[PDB]
């Protein structure tokens, strides 16, 4: 799992 | 019975940030569970378990030579990584039998204002999963972002302020850019601040409190200077 932000 | 391991992911912030709180819409990507499935690898009471292995594609075989070895053995006649299943069409489509699929969803995580560095926000159960493990979460962790301007000390604001050595006997006016947009004018009397280690402390500005509310100080640090 990994993220990143939005905008 | 098999816990899933977390991700940890740090949310950087400025302290004006962490002044005034911020929200930020996160995209996660993780493995999920085979929707056209539940889980299952197949039909609704289809798949099976295999014989030849009570459990995962494992069989164990003891060869000799020297001394007798005990050689794990993969593929478990008709399993192997899947250690049941068969019946060639009962299984997914959607998820061809390996019970998992990728899945993006938005998270909103909310830095509350006065937020400390290292701080811990967590989503309970939203990290991956995968067939038997109970899923994991996903922590964010507060990281505090360097600043050109101050220092944190718990929920204080520390601030190197330059003054001219004339300033600093005779006072006068002084202004600095608070974490708030705001600007701050400090007036110091004369002789306030010439003395070693002095720091200048200011009432309810440096920062919002955590479990209640108002402010820490916004101390004041003096480096005097005086030309040729
Ligand atoms: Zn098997
Ligand atoms: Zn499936």
């Amino acid at each position: 799992g990994w993220l990143y932000e939005i905008s | 019975p098999q816990r899933g391991k977390d991700i940890k992911h740090e949310i950087s912030a400025s302290l004006e940030e962490l002044y005034k709180g911020r929200t930020a819409k996160l995209a996660l990507n993780k493995q999920i569970l085979c929707k056209e499935c539940e889980g299952r690898g197949g039909k609704k009471g289809a798949v099976k378990k295999c014989t030849s292995c009570n459990g995962q594609g494992i069989k164990f075989v003891t060869r000799q030579m020297g001394p007798m070895i005990q050689r794990f053995q993969t593929e478990c006649d008709v399993c192997h990584g899947t250690g049941d299943i068969i019946d060639p069409k009962d299984r997914c489509k959607s998820c061809n039998g390996k019970k998992v699929e990728n899945e993006r969803k938005i998270l909103e995580v909310h830095v509350e204002p006065g937020m400390k560095d290292g701080q811990r926000i967590v989503f309970k159960g939203e990290a991956d999963q995968a067939p038997d493990v109970i899923p994991g979460d996903v922590v964010f962790i507060v990281s505090e972002r360097p600043h050109k301007s101050f220092k944190r000390d718990g929920d204080d604001l520390v601030y190197e302020a330059e003054i001219d050595l004339l300033t600093a006997i005779a006072g006068g006016e002084f202004a600095l850019e608070h974490v708030s947009g705001d600007w701050l004018k400090v007036g110091i009397v004369p002789g306030e601040v010439i003395a070693p280690g002095m720091r200048k402390v200011i009432e309810g500005k440096g920062m919002p409190i955590p479990k209640y509310g108002g402010y820490g100080n916004l101390i004041i640090k003096f480096t005097i200077k005086d030309p040729e």
